[PDB]
This record gives C-alpha cells, structure tokens and sequence, in this order.
C-alpha cells in the first residue's frame, strides 16, 4: 500500500504535469483570440487538452 | 499609396506569420523590402511627378 500510495502520488504529479501543459496552451492560446494569431479552432483544441 | 498601405498591413501580417512560423524570415525581408521598394515607387515617383 506504501508503493500504490506514492504511485499514485506520482501519477497525481503526471497529472498535474499534463494540466500545467494544457492549462499553458489555454493561456498561450487564449490572450490573442479574433486575430491573424491564433484562431478558435487550435483555441478549442487546447480546451479539449 | 495603396501598394504602400498594403505592404505595411501585409508586412505586419508577415511579422504575424513570422510570429508563428508559417512563413520564414525570408518573407519578411520580401514585405520588407517590396515595402520599402513601394517606399521609393511614392516618393520617387513624386520627383518623376
């Protein structure tokens, strides 16, 4: 149970990993919307991130 | 006037597809320099004028 419990306390951490790399896109792809930047259409894939 | 316009517009559209990278830097010396080529097609053609 201690190596399933810091397991998933790294598998949290993966997580966590992948939503600050999704939550970046957002950002990233979220300040310049309505421009000859970025569109909807990479908007919302990184929404579906 | 108008080449001059739309190479200004289209050279900041370039900075914007340079930005993202769907154009190289090469383009960007073409808006740039046609831009600056129009530069001297205004003022030069007022001293033809």
């Amino acid at each position: 149970y201690q190596a399933t419990y810091d397991s998933a306390k790294g598998d949290l951490a993966k997580a966590q990993a992948a939503a600050n790399i999704a939550q970046l896109t957002v950002n990233r792809y979220q300040k310049l919307l309505g421009t000859q930047y970025i569109s909807k259409q990479e908007y919302d894939q990184a929404l579906a991130d | 006037k108008q080449a001059v316009v739309s190479a200004q517009s289209s050279l900041d559209a370039m900075e914007a597809g340079y930005s993202v990278g769907t154009r190289t830097i090469v383009d960007v010396l073409d808006a740039t320099t046609t831009l600056y080529n129009a530069k001297q097609e205004l003022a030069n053609a007022r001293y033809n004028y």
